[PDB]
C-alpha cells in the first residue's frame, strides 16, 4: 500500500519512511512509525500483512540483539539481509507463510554503507534505490531520472523534497507526514519530520 | 573388577572392552593380504572342524560391489551383520552419486558404524577386525580396521594366530614391487607358515583385485595354482 | 544414604551432592558484588596471567542485557551453559513483554532451571553459583546470588569463592550506612575490598561497574594503582 | 571409592573423568603452534613408523576443516573423527545460514558445548580428546586455540600438549619470542622443539609433519607442506647445531 | 454431501422471577417435514436448584447433556458442594468455546436460583458467550415470543403503567398463553408443554397438552 | 539397604518418606492458629547476615486473595508447590468464576505431592500450613511431603516442634480471641528461637472474613512486640 | 507462468576444447525491473560453473544448498568434483522435493579434472539429467535460443568464434525476449584460463 | 456495535453501546461489552463475543499470574502484547476479535489497540465497529487533550449517540467508564431514549 | 536375603516377599469392618488423629452413588485408585448410561493392580478397600489385597487386630442375614468396639458408618447421624 524509501549514497544510507497506519477506510494513527532500529549501524524497514510486522521485528531485531550480546561484536549488514531472507524462505513452504516486503539499510567499518532489497518471495538484493507498492513507481521514475552515485547527502535531501512534492500531486492515497533516518561513520541520525502542506 | 563397562574410564589407561574385543579379533583365525603393483591379493585359512563340512556353503573372501574385497580375522556372525551394512551403505553411495563409491569413503563409514557402536553402552563391539582393498583410480588400495574403530592403511599386513610372525615373514620376503601372481605366491607362502601343513584347494580360499575388478578366485583354479607352489 | 546418587536422601535427612556441589563453588576463584545507591560495581580476582596467551577470552564477567552484569564462582563450563542459556532467556523475555528485563524474573529463571535440572534422572547439577546484578525499577540496585540447590537470596553486598568467609567479613566492618552515593566512597570501598582481598596482589585484580543507566565499563591498571595508592595513603593517615 | 560414572561429583568437588580424560590425552601424538603474524604454523609428531603403510592420505592429525582453519587432533582416535565431520557440519551449516566463514570462536565455544553436553549427562563417555585450532578471521587475525575434555578452552599463542609437551611448553617460556613474525625462525624453534622433547635420534623427517596456514591476497591458504623443505630444514637447524658447538 | 448439521427446531422459554426460575418447552421432535415424536422434553433437572434446556442439533442435546452431567458430578466428588448457576453456566460457555472450530450448533437456556435465593437465567449463543438476563426465547419460535415477553414483564413501549413484580401464577398463565398463541403459528411447536419451576423447596414439574395438529 | 522407592521394609514402610519427614526437621519453626474470628500465623525467619535483605526471604507467600501459606523444609520444592498452586487456583477461579476452597486446594496440591516416579521424581521435602477462609468461616490446613492431609487447630511444624505443641495444647482452647492468639504464639515463638525477638526476626499472616485484603502485618509488628 | 514470474534465460554452448556459459543480468518482479547485477552463474569450484534460470528465490536456495553439499562432499574427499558426480547431486537434490519442487531450471558447464575434456547438461525442475553436444537452454524463453543455436553452431569451434556465436545467439534471442533482457554476462573457461566478458546489450 | 476509547489528562474515557444482534434479529439490548479484566484493565467487546470474552478472560488470568510472580502491577502495553501473540497463534483460522485494551502505567494512560489481524498499535482516539465511523467524526470534531471531566463525559456520551442514532447495528444502554490514576470506575449506564429526550430539545 | 528386593526376582522357595511386606504394610492402617444384610451393606471404619487439636484422618469415602468404598495402607495409592475408580464409573455411566455391576469394576481394579505387581519401575499398591455396591442382585462386599487377589465375602475386618471382630464375624454370621439397617450397624460397631484396647471407648469422633441400601443411595456419616447410631448399646463386659 504506502512505501518507505531507502536511498543510497556514498558513504551514507538515506531511508524514509511514513507515519500512516489506515484500515482499509480510516487513518488510524497518523504519527506511526516503521522503522527498526537493529544495531549501532543497521536498520529495516517493514511493509506487509500488519500481524505479521510485529513478528518480524520480535524474531529478526532480538535475534540479532542475542547474536549482539553472545559474540560481543555487530553483525555485517550482508550476514544480516542473508539471516532474513534465509527465515523468510523457510517460513514460505509451511503452513503459516509470511508476506510482508522489506528493504534493508547498513554499514560496515570495511564496505562502508549498504541496501539490501526484499520481496514477499524471499528475494536478495543489492541495489542502489528500491521500490514497494504504488510509491515504488511513482518514485522510481524521478529517481532514476536523477541519481548520481557520487551525490551529497543535502542533494539528496532536496530530491527526496522535490519527489515528495511529485508524490502528494499524482496519487489516490493520503501520505501525509514522511520520518526520515540517516547513517553514517556514526550511526543512526534520525532527521526532522518531513511533511508538507499541500494547497 | 572394573570396565565393566563402556561408560567410564580406566583410572590411567585405556578401555578394557575394547582391548578384550581385540584380544579376541587376536585369538581368531589367521589371514594376510599383500598389495602390489597392480593388484591387491586377499587370502584365509579355513580348516573345517571335521571332514563333514562343506565348502561351498560360507564365503570368508565376500565382495562388497563389483571391484571391492573384503575379509575379516575374528567372529562370522558379526561379520556378516557389517557387510551388510556396508552393502547397503555403498548402494545409498551408488544411489546418491550414480557412481561406485571409493574405499576411502567406505573405511569412513563403516568407521564410523563400529565406532558408534562402539558407543557407551549397551552393546558389545564387534570381534571383528577387516581387510578392504580395492583398485580405485588406477592405484589399488589395502585398508585394515578394527574393533575400536580405528583404520590404517597397509603395503602388507596380516591378522589372526601367529600374525607377528608372519608379519616379520612379510617385512623380510615382501616388498614393494611385485605383481599379481608374485604376490599370490608369498601370500600362500606366509599362509603355509603357520597354518597346518595339510593344505588344499579347500583349505584356502583367496580372493584377488584386478584393475579389471573384483575377482574371487576357485578351487579350479587353485589347485592349479598351489599344487606344490615352491 | 550415600554420596551416591542424587536422589535419596540421608538417614538424618540431607542430601550429599546437593551439599557436596557447593564445595567446588567454595574452592573456586572470589569475586565479590556491592551495590552503591546510583552506581554498581563488582569485581573478580585471581586474574593468573600466565605470560604467554591472551586473557581476553576468560572475562568472568558479563551481561546478558545492558541491564544486567553476570558474575559466578566454582567451574566456568556450567557458567559457560547457563549464561547462554539464560541470554537466549533474556531476549525471548524481551520478545514477550517489551519492559527491560528485571532482575528478579531472570534470577528466578536461572535458579529455577537449575533445580529443576537437579531434580531430574542423573544431570550433574551446576557447580557454581552466580552474581545477578542490576538496577531497573527506577535506577533501584540490586544483586540477587544463586546456589546449586537453586535458591536466589537477595543481598546487598556479595563474596564467594575461596575465603568468602573473611571476604564477606570484611564488608560487615566496613559496610557503614553513608556508603553511596557517594560514588567516590563507592569506588574506594569496591578498592578497599580488593585490598582486602585474599591474595590482592594489585595487577591481578580485575573490576567492572555500572552507573545503573551507562554500559558495562572495564577500567584500566593504573587507575587503580591511584585507588591503591590513595589507599596506603588512608593507612599512613591512620598512624 | 566414589568411582563408578562420570556423574555425578566425588565429594571434594573434584571430579573423576575430566582428570582421567587428561591422563588418557598425555599418551598421544605431540603437537605445537607458535607466536607468528602473517602465518600460522602447526606441528605433529608421527605415530606408528613402522614401515609397511603407504601415506597416501597426505594427513593423520591435521585436518584442514572449512577453509582457513586446520586442527591438530590428540587422544582416541575414532572420536577424533566423530567430533570432525560434525565440527565441518557446523561450520559449514554457519556458512549455509549467513553466507560468511565462521569467524572460529563461536566455533571452539559450540564444539566445547558438544563436550560438555557429554560432561553433564550420564551415562556417557566424554570425549577423551583435546584438539588445537589455527585460523584467521575478520575481526582477530591468526589464532590460536586449546580445546579441552572439560569445555573449557585457551586462547593461547603457544600450546601445550601432556607429558610429552610439558618440557616443550618450558622451553617456549624459557625461549619466548615477540615481534618476529618470521615463520622460519618459528619453524627453527619447533624444529628445535622436537628435536629435544621427541627422542628421535637426529630427527628423521619421516617422524615429523609440518602444516601451515598463510594469507594470500584473498585466499588464506593451508600449506601442509611436502618433505624435501622438511630435509633441509633438518640441515639448517643441524647447521645451527655446529653454531652451537662452535664454543667448543 | 454428508451434512454434519440438521436441524430439529424446538422451542425453550424461560423467566427470572423474585425466587423462582420458569422454564417450559414443547416435546416436539421433528425433521424436514416429518414428525418424529410428540413426546421429548428438552428441559433437563441438574440439582435441586438448576434446570437446562437444549434446543436445536438433537444429538449434541444429549452429548452436551450427558457431558454437562459428568462435570456437576466431578465437582461434587471432588468439592463435596453442588455448583451454583452461574458456576455452571462458566463451564457451559468453556465447553462450547472448546469446540469452537466445529461448533454445537444448539441453543442452550440455564435457569435456576442464585445464593441469594432469586431467580437467574443466563442465555446462551452456539458459539458460547453468556449474561444473567430475565427472559429468554429459545429455537424457531424466538421472534414469535420476545416481543410479547417486553410488553409484559419488561412493560416497555407503554404509558402510565407502572411496575408490578412478576408473581408466580400470573406467570403460569403467561406461559401457557405464549405457548398457545406461538403454537397457533409456528410448525414446530405444538401437542404438549413441560413445565418446570425451581422454588426455593425444589422443582415442581406440570404437563399441559395442546392441539394436536 | 532401603536403597531406593520402589522397596517395602520387612515391617512396613518407606525408608525414603522417613527421611522426607525427618528432612522436615532441619527448618525454621512456624506457627498458625485457627480462630473463628480468623486465622494468624507466624513463623522465624533465621536471619544470618546484615547483608541478608529480610523482606527478601518469603515464609508467607499469598496463593489467593483470602489463602495463605507457609514452608518448611526444602525452598525451592515448596517454591514449585506454590507455583502449581498459584496455576491452579487460577484455572478454578476461570472455571467456575469463584475461589476454590482451601481444602479443595490441598486436595489439588497434593495429588502430586506424592506422583514421585523416575520411570513409567524423588519425593518432596517441605511440609506445608495452609490458611485461608472459605464458606464456612476461616480454615487453617496442614499437610505434609506424604500427601497425608489432614484438618489442624493450631499447627506447629519445622525445630522444636515438640515443646511447640506441648506449650501451645497448654494454652489453647476452642474460644480464643485474634490477638490473645497472636501473643500466645508469639510467646510460644520467643521461646523456640535463639536470638532476641524484634521487627526482622518474625512476620505474621492474618486473614479475616472482613478483612480479606492483606493477609499481612507491617511495622505494626513492632507494636505487638513491644506490648509484651 | 510460475516460471515467467520474474524471468530467466541460460545459455550453454559447447565448443572444441573448451566450454561457454552466458545468462542475463535483469531481475524483477513480472514487469517492474529492479536491478542490473544479479548473478545467476555460480562458481562451484575451479573450472565447473552452473547455471539457474527460473524463480530467483529457489535458485538461490539450491545454490547454497547445492554449495553446502559440495563443500562438505570436496572435504570430506580432498579432490575435486567431476562433472556427473555434480549432475546425480543436483538431480538427488531436486527429486528430494518431488512433490514439493522448487522452480527452476538448473545448467551445469565445466570441463574434465584430468583431461580438457568438456561437459554440457541440463535439468528439469524434478530432476532429469540430460547429456548433449551442441547446446543446452533454458529459462523462459526457449525456443528463440533453439532456432538460433541449431541456426549458428558448428561442431569444431575455437574460442573466439565461440565467444562470438555465443554472443550472438544470446543478444538476438534477448531482443526478442521481453520478461528478460537489460544486459549479458559471458563466461568462456578453459584449461588455461577463465575469461569473463559483459556484452552492450539493448537496455530496451 | 460501536465502541469508542480516548485518554487525555484526567485518565481515559471508555464507552460503548450495549446491542448485540444476531444477523437482522436483535439478539439483546443489555450486553455489557465493556469486559472488566482486573481492578486496573479494562477490555471492550468488538466483533464476535466468544473470541473477546476467553481471549480476555485468559489475558487477565496471565496478567493475575504475572502479578503474583513478579510482586508488581502489570503494563498495559504488556498485555496488549501478550494478547496479541495468544491470538496471532490462529491466523487464517477465522477469529474476529478487535477489542481495545486500556488502563493506567507507569508511564501514566494507556491506550492500545488489539486486533485479531493483529494490528497491535498504541494511539490517543480509537473506535471499532460498525458504525465506528459516525463516533470518529463527532470525537474528532469534539477532541483535545485538555478537556474536564462532565466535558468528556457528555462527549462520549454525545458520540455514543450519533452513532446508535446513525447505524442500525447499534443501541441499547450506553454504558460509560473512566480510568484514574488508582483505578477505574463505572460512570453511568443510560439508555439511548433518555438520552434523544435529553438531547433532541 | 540378597534376593529379598525386588519385585520381578522370585525368590528360591516360590513366595514373592514383596507382596508379603506390602501385606504387612496393609496391616498397620486402622480398623474396619464391612457386612452385608440381603437388602443393606453397611462398612463401618474408624478415625485416627496426628494430635489432639488436629482433625481425624476420614477413611470411608465417596466413590459413586451406588457404591462406597473402605481403606487401609498408603493415602496416594487410595486416592490414585479413587481418581481412577470414578473414572471408571462415569465411564460407563457415559457410554452405556447405567450404573455398574460392581464384580467387572474390581475384576478392573484387579488388572489395574496387576502390572505394578509384575513388571519394574513400580511398587505394589498398598491398599485396604472393602467395596459395597448394588448391582441387579442385591449388595456385595468384596475386598482386596496388594496381591490382586480380591475377595468375595459377606463379612470382613482388615487393618491392625482385626482378628477378634474376625471371630465376632464368626460367631454371628448367621445373625447378620436377617436383621434391618439399626442393629446391623450396632453388630458393625460390636465388632469395631473389640478392634480396640478395652482401657479406652468408642466415642463419637473416631467412628464413621456407610450406609447403602437397594433403594437408599450411598451415605457417609459423622457423629450428628452417629450419635443416633451410638445410642442402643451396652457395656463391655468387663
Amino acid at each position: 500500500m504506502e512505501y518507505l524509501i531507502g536511498i543510497q549514497g556514498p558513504d551514507y544510507v538515506l531511508v524514509a519512511s511514513d507515519r500512516v497506519a489506515a484500515s482499509n477506510i480510516v487513518q488510524m494513527k497518523d504519527d506511526h512509525d516503521k522503522m527498526f532500529k537493529m544495531s549501532e549501524k543497521i536498520l529495516l524497514l517493514c511493509v506487509g500483512e500488519a500481524g505479521d510486522t510485529v513478528q518480524f521485528a520480535e524474531y529478526i531485531q532480538k535475534n540479532v540483539q542475542l547474536y549482539k550480546m553472545r559474540n560481543g561484536y555487530e553483525l555485517s549488514p550482508t550476514a544480516a539481509a542473508n539471516f532474513t531472507r534465509r527465515n523468510l524462505a523457510d517460513c514460505l513452504r509451511s503452513r503459516t507463510p509470511y508476506h510482508v516486503n522489506l528493504l534493508l539499510a547498513g554499514y560496515d567499518e570495511h564496505e562502508g554503507p549498504a541496501l539490501y532489497y526484499m520481496d514477499y518471495l524471499a528475494a536478495l538484493a543489492k541495489a542502489p534505490f528500491a521500490a514497494h507498492g504504488y510509491g515504488a513507481f511513482l518514485t522510481l521514475s524521478i529517481l532514476d531520472r536523477y541519481y548520481t552515485p557520487t551525490i551529497s547527502r543535502e542533494r539528496a535531501v532536496e530530491l527526496l523534497r522535490k519527489c515528495l512534492e511529485e508524490l502528494q500531486k499524482r496519487f489516490i492515497l493520503n501520505l501525509p507526514t514522511f520520518s526520515v533516518r540517516i547513517i553514517d561513520k556514526n550511526g543512526i541520525h534520525d532527521l526532522d519530520n518531513i511533511s508538507f502542506p499541500k494547497q | 573388577g572394573y570396565s565393566f563397562s563402556l561408560t567410564t574410564f580406566s583410572p590411567s589407561g585405556k578401555l578394557v572392552q575394547i582391548e578384550y574385543a581385540l584380544a579376541a579379533v587376536a585369538g581368531g583365525a589367521p589371514s594376510v593380504g599383500i598389495k602390489a603393483a597392480n593388484g591387491v591379493v586377499l587370502a584365509t585359512e579355513k580348516k573345517q572342524k571335521s571332514i563333514l563340512y562343506d565348502e561351498r556353503s560360507v564365503h570368508k573372501v565376500e565382495p562388497i560391489t563389483k571391484h571391492i574385497g573384503l575379509v575379516y580375522s575374528g567372529m562370522g556372525p558379526d561379520y556378516r551383520v557389517l557387510v551388510h551394512r556396508a552393502r547397503k551403505l555403498a548402494q545409498q553411495y551408488y544411489l546418491v552419486y550414480q557412481e561406485p563409491i571409493p574405499t576411502a569413503q567406505l573405511v569412513q563409514r563403516v568407521a564410523s558404524v563400529m565406532q558408534e557402536y562402539t558407543q557407551s553402552g549397551g552393546v558389545r563391539p564387534f570381534g571383528v577386525s577387516l581387510l578392504i582393498c580395492g583398485w580405485n583410480e588406477g592405484r589399488p588400495y589395502l585398508f585394515q580396521s578394527d574393533p575400536s574403530g580405528a583404520y590404517f592403511a597397509w603395503k602388507a599386513t596380516a591378522m589372526g594366530k601367529n600374525y607377528v610372525n608372519g608379519k616379520t615373514f612379510l617385512e623380510k620376503r615382501y616388498n614393494e614391487d611385485l605383481e599379481l601372481e608374485d604376490a599370490i605366491h608369498t601370500a600362500i607362502l606366509t599362509l603355509k607358515e603357520s597354518f597346518e601343513g595339510q593344505m588344499t584347494e579347500d583349505n584356502i580360499e583367496v580372493g584377488i583385485c584386478n584393475e579389471a575388478g573384483f575377482r574371487r578366485l576357485t578351487p579350479t583354479e587353485v589347485k592349479d595354482y598351489l599344487a606344490a607352489i615352491a | 544414604s550415600y554420596d551416591r546418587a542424587i536422589t535419596v536422601f540421608s538417614p538424618d535427612g540431607h542430601l550429599f551432592q546437593v551439599e557436596y556441589a557447593q564445595e567446588a563453588v567454595k574452592k573456586g576463584s572470589t569475586a565479590v558484588g556491592v551495590r552503591g545507591r546510583d552506581i554498581v560495581v563488582l569485581g573478580v580476582e585471581k586474574k593468573s596471567v600466565a605470560k604467554l596467551q591472551d586473557e581476553r577470552t576468560v572475562r568472568k564477567i558479563c551481561a546478558l542485557d545492558d541491564n544486567v552484569c553476570m558474575a559466578f564462582a566454582g567451574l566456568t563450563a556450567d557458567a559457560r551453559i547457563v549464561i547462554n542459556r539464560a541470554r537466549v532467556e533474556c531476549q525471548s523475555h524481551r520478545l514477550t513483554v517489551e519492559d527491560p528485563v528485571t532482575v528478579e524474573y531472570i534470577t528466578r529463571y536461572i535458579a529455577s532451571l537449575k533445580q529443576r535440572y537437579t531434580q531430574s534422572n542423573g544431570r550433574r547439577p551446576f557447580g557454581i553459583s552466580a552474581l545477578i546484578v542490576g538496577f531497573d525499577f527506577d535506577g533501584t540496585p540490586r544483586l540477587y546470588q544463586t546456589d546449586p540447590s537453586g535458591t536466589y537470596h537477595a543481598w546487598k553486598a556479595n563474596a564467594i569463592g575461596r575465603g568468602a568467609k573473611s571476604v564477606r567479613e570484611f564488608l560487615e566492618k566496613n559496610y557503614t550506612d553513608e556508603a553511596i552515593e557517594t560514588d567516590d566512597l563507592t569506588i574506594k570501598l569496591v578498592i578497599k575490598a580488593l585490598l582486602e582481598v585474599v591474595q590482592s596482589g594489585g595487577k591481578n585484580i580485575e573490576l567492572a561497574v555500572m552507573r545503573r543507566d551507562q554500559s558495562l565499563k572495564i577500567l584500566n591498571p593504573e587507575e587503580i594503582e591511584k585507588y591503591v595508592a590513595e589507599i596506603e595513603k588512608e593507612k599512613e593517615e591512620n598512624e | 571409592r566414589y568411582d563408578s560414572r562420570t556423574t555425578i561429583f566425588s565429594p571434594e568437588g573434584r571430579l573423576y573423568q575430566v582428570e582421567y580424560a587428561m591422563e588418557a590425552i598425555g599418551h598421544a601424538g605431540t603437537c605445537l603452534g607458535i607466536l607468528a603474524n602473517d602465518g600460522v604454523l602447526l606441528a605433529a609428531e608421527r605415530r606408528n613408523i613402522h614401515k609397511l603403510l603407504d601415506e597416501v592420505f597426505f594427513s593423520e592429525k591435521i585436518y584442514k576443516l572449512n577453509e582457513d582453519m586446520a586442527c591438530s587432533v590428540a587422544g582416541i582416535t575414532s572420536d577424533a573423527n566423530v567430533l570432525t565431520n560434525e565440527l565441518r557440519l557446523i561450520a559449514q551449516r554457519y556458512l549455509l545460514q549467513y553466507q560468511e566463514p565462521i569467524p572460529c570462536e563461536q566455533l571452539v565455544t559450540a564444539l566445547c558445548d558438544i563436550k560438555q553436553a557429554y560432561t553433564q549427562f550420564g551415562g556417557k563417555r566424554p570425549f577423551g580428546v583435546s584438539l588445537l585450532y589455527i585460523g584467521w578471521d575478520k575481526h582477530y587475525g591468526f589464532q590460536l586455540y586449546q580445546s579441552d575434555p572439560s569445555g573449557n578452552y585457551g586462547g593461547w599463542k603457544a600450546t601445550c600438549i601432556g607429558n610429552n609437551s610439558a618440557a616443550a611448553v618450558s622451553m617456549l617460556k624459557q625461549d619466548y619470542k615477540e615481534g618476529e613474525m618470521t615463520l622460519k625462525s618459528a619453524l627453527a624453534l619447533a624444529i628445535k622443539v622436537l628435536n629435544k622433547t621427541m627422542d628421535v635420534s637426529k630427527l628423521s623427517a619421516e617422524k615429523v609433519e609440518i602444516a601451515t596456514l598463510t594469507r594470500e591476497n584473498g585466499k588464506t591458504v593451508i600449506r601442509v607442506l611436502k618433505q624435501k623443505e622438511v630435509e633441509q630444514l633438518i640441515k639448517k637447524h643441524e647447521e645451527e647445531e655446529a653454531k652451537a658447538e662452535r664454543e667448543k | 454431501r454428508f451434512s454434519p448439521y440438521v436441524f430439529n427446531g424446538g422451542t425453550i422459554l424461560a423467566i427470572a422471577g423474585e425466587d423462582f426460575a420458569i422454564v417450559a418447552s414443547d416435546t416436539r421432535l421433528s425433521e424436514g417435514f416429518s414428525i418424529h415424536t410428540r413426546d421429548s422434553p428438552k428441559c433437563y433437572k441438574l440439582t435441586d436448584k438448576t434446570v437446562i434446556g437444549c434446543s436445536g442439533f438433537h444429538g449434541d442435546c444429549l452429548t452436551l447433556t450427558k457431558i454437562i452431567e459428568a462435570r456437576l458430578k466431578m465437582y461434587k466428588h471432588s468439592n463435596n458442594k453442588a455448583m451454583t448457576t452461574g458456576a455452571i453456566a462458566a463451564m457451559l460457555s468453556t465447553i462450547l468455546y472448546s469446540r469452537r472450530f466445529f461448533p454445537y450448533y444448539v441453543y442452550n437456556i440455564i435457569g435456576g436460583l442464585d445464593e441469594e435465593g432469586k431467580g437467574a437465567v443466563y442465555s446462551f449463543d452456539p458459539v458460547g458467550s453468556y449474561q444473567r438476563d430475565s427472559f429468554k426465547a429459545g429455537g424457531s419460535a424466538s421472534a414469535m415470543l420476545q416481543p410479547l415477553l417486553d410488553n409484559q414483564v419488561g412493560f416497555k413501549n407503554m404509558q402510565n403503567v407502572e411496575h408490578v413484580p412478576l408473581s408466580l401464577d400470573r406467570a403460569m398463565r403467561l406461559v401457557k398463553d405464549v405457548f398457545i398463541s406461538a403454537a397457533e403459528r409456528d410448525v414446530y411447536t405444538g401437542d404438549a408443554l413441560r413445565i418446570c419451576i425451581v422454588t426455593k423447596e425444589g422443582i415442581r414439574e406440570e404437563t399441559v397438552s395442546l392441539r394436536k395438529d | 539397604y532401603d536403597r531406593g522407592v520402589n522397596t517395602f521394609s520387612p515391617e512396613g514402610r518407606l525408608f525414603q518418606v522417613e527421611y522426607a519427614i525427618e528432612a522436615i526437621k532441619l527448618g525454621s519453626t512456624a506457627i498458625g492458629i485457627q480462630t473463628s474470628e480468623g486465622v494468624c500465623l507466624a513463623v522465624e525467619k533465621r536471619i544470618t547476615s546484615p547483608l541478608m535483605e529480610p523482606s527478601s526471604i518469603e515464609k508467607i507467600v499469598e496463593i489467593d486473595a483470602h489463602i495463605g501459606c507457609a514452608m518448611s523444609g526444602l525452598i525451592a520444592d515448596a517454591k514449585t508447590l506454590i507455583d502449581k498452586a498459584r496455576v491452579e487456583t487460577q484455572n478454578h477461579w476461570f472455571t467456575y468464576n469463584e475461589t476454590m476452597t482451601v481444602e479443595s486446594v490441598t486436595q489439588a496440591v497434593s495429588n502430586l505431592a506424592l506422583q514421585f516416579g523416575e520411570e513409567d521424581s524423588r519425593p518432596f521435602g517441605v511440609a506445608l500450613l495452609f490458611g485461608g477462609v472459605d464458606e464456612k468461616g476461616p480454615q487453617l490446613f496442614h499437610m505434609d511431603p506424604s500427601g497425608t492431609f489432614v484438618q489442624c487447630d493450631a499447627r506447629a511444624i519445622g525445630s522444636a516442634s515438640e515443646g511447640a505443641q506441648s506449650s501451645l495444647q497448654e494454652v489453647y482452647h476452642k474460644s480464643m480471641t485474634l490477638k490473645e492468639a497472636i501473643k500466645s504464639s508469639l510467646i510460644i515463638l520467643k521461646q523456640v528461637m535463639e536470638e532476641k525477638l524484634n521487627a526482622t526476626n518474625i512476620e505474621l499472616a492474618t486473614v479475616q472474613p472482613g478483612q480479606n485484603f492483606h493477609m499481612f502485618t507491617k511495622e505494626e509488628l513492632e507494636e505487638v512486640i513491644k506490648d509484651i | 507462468s510460475i516460471m515467467s514470474y520474474n524471468g530467466g534465460a541460460v545459455m550453454a554452448m559447447k565448443g572444441k576444447n573448451c566450454v561457454a556459459i552466458a545468462a542475463d543480468r535483469r531481475f524483477g518482479i513480472q514487469a517492474q525491473m529492479v536491478t542490473t547485477d544479479f548473478q545467476k552463474i555460480f562458481p562451484m569450484g575451479d573450472r565447473l560453473y552452473i547455471g539457474l534460470a527460473g524463480l530467483a528465490t529457489d535458485v538461490q536456495t539450491v545454490a547454497q544448498r547445492l554449495k553446502f553439499r559440495l563443500n562438505l562432499y570436496e572435504l570430506k574427499e580432498g579432490r575435486q568434483i567431476k562433472p556427473y558426480t555434480l549432475m546425480s547431486m543436483v538431480a538427488n537434490l531436486l527429486y528430494e522435493k518431488r512433490f514439493g519442487p522448487y522452480y527452476t531450471e538448473p545448467v551445469i558447464a565445466g570441463l574434465d579434472p584430468k583431461t580438457f575434456k568438456p561437459f554440457i547438461c541440463s535439468l528439469d525442475l524434478i530432476g532429469c539429467p540430460m547429456v548433449t553436444d551442441d547446446f543446452v537452454v533454458s529459462g523462459t524463453c526457449a525456443e528463440q535460443m533453439y532456432g538460433m543455436c541449431e541456426s549458428l553452431w558448428e561442431p569444431n569451434m575455437d574460442p573466439d568464434h565461440l565467444f562470438e556465436t555465443i554472443s550472438q545467439a544470446m543478444l538476438n534471442a534477448v531482443d526478442r525476449d521481453a520478461v528478460s533482457g537489460m544486459g549479458v554476462i559471458v563466461h568462456i573457461i578453459e584449461k588455461d584460463k577463465i575469461t569473463t566478458r559483459t556484452l552492450k546489450a539493448r537496455m530496451d | 456495535t460501536t465502541t469508542l476509547a480516548f485518554k487525555f489528562r484526567h485518565g481515559v474515557i471508555v464507552a460503548a453501546d450495549s446491542r448485540a444482534t444476531a444477523g437482522a434479529y436483535i439478539a439483546s439490548q443489555t450486553v455489557k461489552k465493556v469486559i472488566e479484566i482486573n481492578p486496573y484493565l479494562l477490555g471492550t467487546m468488538a466483533g464476535g463475543a466468544a473470541d473477546c470474552s476467553f481471549w480476555e478472560r485468559l489475558l487477565a488470568r496471565q496478567c493475575r499470574i504475572y502479578e503474583l510472580r513478579n510482586k508488581e502491577r502489570i503494563s498495559v502495553a504488556a498485555a496488549s502484547k501478550l494478547l496479541a501473540n495468544m491470538v496471532y497463534q490462529y491466523k487464517g483460522m477465522g477469529l474476529s476479535m478487535g477489542t481495545m485494551i486500556c488502563g493506567w502505567d507507569k508511564r501514566g494512560p494507556g491506550l492500545y489497540y488489539v486486533d485479531s489481524e493483529g494490528n497491535r498499535i498504541s494511539g490517543a482516539t480509537f473506535s471499532v465497529g460498525s458504525g465506528s465511523v459516525y463516533a470518529y467524526g463527532v470525537m474528532d470534531r469534539g477532541y483535545s487533550y485538555d478537556l474536564e471531566v462532565e466535558q468528556a463525559y457528555d462527549l462520549a456520551r454525545r458520540a455514543i449517540y450519533q452513532a446508535t442514532y446513525r447505524d442500525a447495528y447499534s443501541g441499547g444502554a450506553v454504558n460509560l467508564y473512566h480510568v484514574r490514576e488508582d483505578g477505574w470506575i463505572r460512570v453511568s449506564s443510560d439508555n439511548v431514549a433518555d438520552l434523544h429526550e435529553k438531547y433532541s430539545g | 536375603n540378597q534376593y529379598d528386593n525386588d519385585v520381578t526376582v522370585w525368590s528360591p522357595q516360590g513366595r514373592i516377599h514383596q507382596i508379603e511386606y506390602a501385606m504387612e504394610a496393609v496391616k498397620q492402617g486402622s480398623a474396619t469392618v464391612g457386612l452385608k444384610s440381603k437388602t443393606h451393606a453397611v462398612l463401618v471404619a474408624l478415625k485416627r488423629a496426628q494430635s489432639e487439636l488436629a482433625a481425624h484422618q476420614k477413611k470411608i469415602l465417596h466413590v459413586d452413588n451406588h457404591i462406597g468404598i473402605s481403606i487401609a495402607g498408603l493415602t496416594a495409592d487410595a486416592r490414585l485408585l479413587c481418581n481412577f475408580m470414578r473414572q471408571e464409573c462415569l465411564d460407563s455411566r457415559f457410554v452405556f448410561d447405567r450404573p455398574l455391576p460392581v464384580s467387572r469394576l474390581v475384576s478392573l481394579i484387579g488388572s489395574k493392580t496387576q502390572i505394578p505387581t509384575q513388571r519394574y519401575g513400580r511398587r505394589p499398591y498398598g491398599v485396604g478397600l472393602l467395596i459395597a455396591g448394588y448391582d441387579d442382585m442385591g449388595p456385595h462386599i468384596f475386598q482386596t489385597c496388594p496381591s490382586a487377589n480380591y475377595f468375595d465375602c459377606r463379612a470382613m475386618s482388615i487393618g491392625a487386630r482385626s482378628q477378634s471382630a474376625r471371630t465376632y464375624l464368626e460367631r454371628h454370621m448367621s445373625e447378620f442375614m436377617e436383621c434391618n439397617l439399626n442393629e446391623l450397624v450396632k453388630h458393625g460397631l460390636r465388632a469395631l468396639r473389640e478392634t480396640l484396647p478395652a482401657e479406652q471407648d468408642l466415642t463419637t469422633k473416631n467412628v464413621s458408618i456407610g450406609i447403602v441400601g437397594k433403594d437408599l443411595e450411598f451415605t457417609i456419616y459423622d457423629d450428628d447421624d452417629v450419635s443416633p447410631f451410638l445410642e442402643g448399646l451396652e457395656e463391655r463386659p468387663q
